[PDB]
This record gives C-alpha cells, structure tokens and sequence, in this order.
C-alpha cells in the first residue's frame, strides 16, 4: 500500500524528508516571511481595550472560527502526508481527532513574538490581555508559555514540518484499528526528523522537546474550558460554532 | 457523525 509502511532504506528516508517538507510549505496557511514583516504591526492600547470589551460568547465564536481555518489547512497537511491516505478511515478520524489541535498549537510558535510576548491574531501582534474576554486566562497563559518555549528552540519550516509529521502520525492514539502500520510510518518519520537534524547539527533540540503530555494537557485544558462556556451558552456553541469544531472539540 | 471531517477526507 506505501513505502513506508515497511523498513525503508536511507534513500527512502531522505525522500521522506523532502515530501514531509513539501506537503508542509503547501498547507501552511501563512508564509513565515509574512509573519515576520508584521512583527512591527501591534495593537494599540486602544484595540486591546476593544478586544477587552467584546461579550465573553462573541470572543469565543472569533477564536473557533480562527481555529477551524487553521485545522482545516492540518487537515490538508495530513493529507499531502505520504501514507496517510492508505490508512483506513477509522484510523484518518481518530488521528485528525487527537492531534490536529496539537498541530495547531505547534504552528502558532511562528506566529508568536518572543522579544514582546505578543501572537498575531486578527490582523496584527496582541498579548495576552487581549484574550480576557474568554475567561479562559490559566489557559491562555499557558499557550504563551508553550509557544515561548518553542520560540527558544528556533524552529526552521523543515524541522517544524518534520516534528508536526510526527506529531500527528502517533501509533498510541486509542482507537487506532491498524496500529502496526501507523507504528511503522510512526518509526520512518521518526528517522526522517531525526536525520534531518543529523544532516543540519541540530540534533541538541531532541532534548529540548516538550514532553508528549504537555501537548496532551493543553488540549485536556482547551476542552475543559470549551465544556465550561458550552454550559453557559448552549445556543452560541449549536448556532454559532463552526461544525469542523464540534465534530472534534464537543 | 464526523460528517464535515469524512467529507474533508473525501474531497479529491
Ligand atoms: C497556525 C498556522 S500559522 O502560524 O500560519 C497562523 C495562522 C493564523 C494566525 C492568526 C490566528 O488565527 N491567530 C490566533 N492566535 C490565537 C491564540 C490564542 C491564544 C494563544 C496563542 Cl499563542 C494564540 C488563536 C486562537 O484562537 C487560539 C489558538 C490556539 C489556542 C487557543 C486559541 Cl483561543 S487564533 C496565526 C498563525
Ligand atoms: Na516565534
């Protein structure tokens, strides 16, 4: 069914790294060049009393939505991944179910600026203030200090379209019906990033990795706070939210 | 369900 769903040699390991990479450049919603031009373009104190002053609902109908734009292009990702689609549909879901969130919280360290601790978000670069409409605070702390760390390691694209590849090919999902085959491309991808990082002297930031459970607990977080505000507002999460965002959230 | 992701892994 694919190359890589068997032992590969390091030809095929070396092809991995250029697909992974391209699949990447192809889905990433914002150019890193982009990104970085705006780093100048902050919210003033005026927008962040703005943002500040919005309905805790309003706010949490602007952030599903952003979030549902930038899972739809993981969803891409994914499927430019070479073995994805030979997995069966079970195993697509519950692999797009679990880790599709974690890419997203992967992919915002380019967005973040850790000089002024600010995310571009709508338009320009805002800090943490900006979300405490939300009432989600503990929560968004943390997505900063994650994205702060991740800062420090300076990620290059390749290296992060290698660590988002595993990050979703991750054979310990429950749920998984053909395990071995996603262990296996697990395993590849694995070489792939690790190679990569070999061929670049990069490989003092496996160390620095954040532990598979602090992905886990941010998205725990995410939907703990989700459940909270789905309680208060019901109407606003069934009329309101986009439906890509409940399929995987509610 | 998963109505939206089947369709999104259905879309060629
Ligand atoms: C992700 C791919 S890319 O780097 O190309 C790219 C694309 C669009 C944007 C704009 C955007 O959509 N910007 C957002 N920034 C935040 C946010 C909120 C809190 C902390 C942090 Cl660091 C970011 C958002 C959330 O809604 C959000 C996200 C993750 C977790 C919880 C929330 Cl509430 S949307 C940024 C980056
Ligand atoms: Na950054």
């Amino acid at each position: 069914e694919n190359l890589y769903f068997q032992g590969a040699s390091l030809t095929e390991i070396e092809h991995l790294v250029q697909s992974v990479c391209k699949s990447y450049r192809e889905t990433c919603q914002l150019r890193l060049e982009d990104l970085l031009r705006q780093r100048s373009n902050i919210f003033s104190r005026e927008e962040v009393t703005g943002y500040q002053r919005k309905s805790m609902w309003e706010m949490w109908e602007r952030c599903a939505h952003h979030l549902t734009e930038a899972i739809q292009y993981v969803v891409e990702f994914a499927k430019r991944l070479s073995g994805f689609m030979e997995l069966c549909q079970n195993d697509q879901i519950v692999l797009l179910k679990a880790g599709a969130m974690e890419v997203v919280l992967v992919r915002m360290c380019r967005a973040y600026n850790a000089d002024n601790r600010t995310v571009f978000f709508e338009g320009k670069y805002g800090g943490m203030e900006l979300f405490r409409a939300l009432g989600c605070s503990e929560l968004i702390s943390s997505i900063f200090d994650f994205s702060h760390s991740l800062s420090a390691l300076h990620f290059s694209e390749d290296e992060i379209a290698l660590y988002t590849a595993l990050v979703l090919i991750n054979a310990h999902r429950p749920g998984l019906q053909e395990k071995r085959k996603v262990e296996q491309l697990q395993y590849n991808l694995e070489l792939a990033f690790h190679h990569h990082l070999c061929k670049t002297h990069r490989q003092s930031i496996l160390a620095k990795l954040p532990p598979k459970g602090k992905l886990r607990s941010l998205c725990s977080q995410h939907v703990e706070r989700l459940q909270i505000f789905q309680h208060l507002h019901p109407i606003v999460v069934q009329a309101a939210f986009p439906p890509l965002y409940k399929e995987l959230f509610s | 369900k998963h109505k939206i992701l089947h369709r999104l892994l259905q879309d060629s």
